């Protein structure tokens, strides 16, 4: 988990061989690429209430707003079931109606 | 050991190669010297830039990030820095290191301006834009702490940031 | 044979904001090489012979 | 008579060169090591949460 310790990325797994007096490894390693643009918020007022992700972060192409994973784009709908509540909607900075 | 005299130099002669292997061992070491420096600095493959405009969400890092006043382009801290520490006759010599002292702040304010705006999505792919209080929410979920605590004590974080880092100039 | 300033590398402005994130849709996978010794010769002198 | 003053000064010269050298290895040795440990901090903590 210690990043940039084996392997320029995000580690998954490494091979060993030999050499003459010593070892060589061949890291295996995830890099993402080919990225987008998007709008974000930190939280979702609804009924007074405000909504907060469970694990993602939310995203809107423009017009619609969807939560969805860090490290990979996947859309998906916001339900009760991956947002958790906190409070009321008065004190954070950045909330936008949905 | 001879301060140019031909019959020293004869004596020497005799004695074999030492001299060879010292000014050998001597250059191994200052090559290491650079190549030390670069490894720990050049950590980077693009030297980013902080946007002209800046709202951290209330976080004030005027006091590190680079002046253009200086032509030196050090930051408030580093000059105090250099300013704290205070430091060719027959045969030494002093060499140049390879890398200038702009060269080094160039690279630190990169690092900086990087992981204030990307975060660590820099140090394995390519730099993406994130908003910074949506940031520290991230890095509070890493410790145990959900990020809930993070976005309804915004202003008093960041007073004890700012705080903080006036104290540090002060003790320095 | 040209002598030359030194290049730091490229120069880019990442495009920040306070409503914006850019999120990735694809990935590769890259295989990288680490080398590294762990043992030299072993020797053995004799002085008298010597 | 001259050759035997200069070859004890040559000798003498040529020891103290040599614990210069050999202090200046050592010198060295430990301050690779310090930096190697400075590089491993500002990858991990720098570049990421530790
Ligand atoms: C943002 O994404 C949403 C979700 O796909 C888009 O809304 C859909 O648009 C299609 C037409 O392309 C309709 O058939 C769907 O009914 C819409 N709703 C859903 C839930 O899919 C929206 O058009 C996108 N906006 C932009 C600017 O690209
Ligand atoms: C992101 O920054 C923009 C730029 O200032 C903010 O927009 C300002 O919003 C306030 C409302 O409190 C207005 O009074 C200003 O006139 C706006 N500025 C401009 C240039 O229009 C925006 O509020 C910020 N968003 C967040 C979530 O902090
Ligand atoms: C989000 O919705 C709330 C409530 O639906 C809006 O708050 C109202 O805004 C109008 C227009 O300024 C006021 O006349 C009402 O008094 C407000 N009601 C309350 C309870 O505050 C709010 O403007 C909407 N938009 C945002 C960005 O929050
Ligand atoms: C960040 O903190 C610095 C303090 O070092 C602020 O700089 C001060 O700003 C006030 C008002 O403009 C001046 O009266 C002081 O003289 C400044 N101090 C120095 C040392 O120059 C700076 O304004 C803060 N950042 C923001 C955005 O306000
Ligand atoms: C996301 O939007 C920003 C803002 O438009 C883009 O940044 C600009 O991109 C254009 C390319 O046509 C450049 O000419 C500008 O110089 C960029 N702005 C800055 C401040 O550098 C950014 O490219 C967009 N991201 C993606 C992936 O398209
Ligand atoms: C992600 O990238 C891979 C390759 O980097 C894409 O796969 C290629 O797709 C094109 C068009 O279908 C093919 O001509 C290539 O042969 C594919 N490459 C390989 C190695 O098979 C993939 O399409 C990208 N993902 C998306 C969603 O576009």
């Amino acid at each position: 988990k210690r990043v940039d310790f084996c392997g320029k990325g995000y580690h998954l797994m490494s091979f060993p061989q030999s050499a003459p007096h010593g070892v060589v490894f061949l890291h295996v390693t995830y890099v993402p690429a080919q990225e987008k643009n998007f709008t974000t918020a930190p939280a979702i007022c609804h009924d007074g209430k405000a909504h907060f992700p469970r694990e993602g972060v939310f995203v809107s192409n423009g017009t619609h707003w969807f939560v969805t994973q860090r490290n990979f784009y996947e859309p998906q709908i916001i339900t009760t079931d991956n947002t958790f509540v906190s409070g009321n909607c008065d004190v954070v900075i950045g909330i936008v109606n949905n | 050991i001879c301060g140019d005299s031909t019959e020293c130099s004869n004596l020497l002669l005799q004695y074999g190669s030492f001299c060879t292997q010292l000014n050998r061992a001597l250059t191994g070491i200052a090559v290491e010297q650079d190549k030390n420096t670069q490894e720990v600095f050049a950590q980077v493959k693009q030297i980013y830039k902080t946007p002209p405009i800046k709202d951290f969400g209330g976080f004030n890092f005027s006091q590190i990030l680079p002046d253009p006043s200086k032509p030196s382009k050090r930051s408030f801290i580093e000059d105090l820095l250099f300013n704290k520490v205070t430091l060719k006759f027959n045969g030494l010599t002093v060499l140049p290191p390879l890398l200038t002292d702009e060269m080094i702040a160039q690279y630190t304010s990169a690092l900086l301006a990087g992981t204030i705006t990307s975060g660590w999505t820099f140090g394995a792919g390519a730099a993406l834009q994130i908003p910074f209080a949506m940031q520290m929410a991230y890095r509070f979920n890493g410790i145990g702490v959900t990020q809930n605590v993070l976005y309804e004590n915004q202003k008093l974080i960041a007073n004890q940031f700012n705080s903080a880092i006036g104290k540090i100039q002060d003790s320095l | 044979i040209i002598a030359y300033t030194m290049s730091l590398g490229a120069e880019n402005s990442v495009a920040y904001s306070n409503n914006s994130i850019a999120i990735p849709t694809n990935f590769t996978i890259s295989v990288t090489t680490e080398i590294l010794p762990v043992s030299m010769t072993k020797t053995s002198v004799d002085c008298t012979m010597y | 008579e001259a050759e035997v003053q200069i070859d004890r000064l040559i000798t003498g010269r040529l020891q103290s060169l040599q614990t210069y050298v050999t202090q200046q290895l050592i010198r060295a040795a430990e301050i690779r090591a310090s930096a190697n440990l400075a590089a491993i901090k500002m990858s991990e903590c720098v570049l990421g949460q530790s």
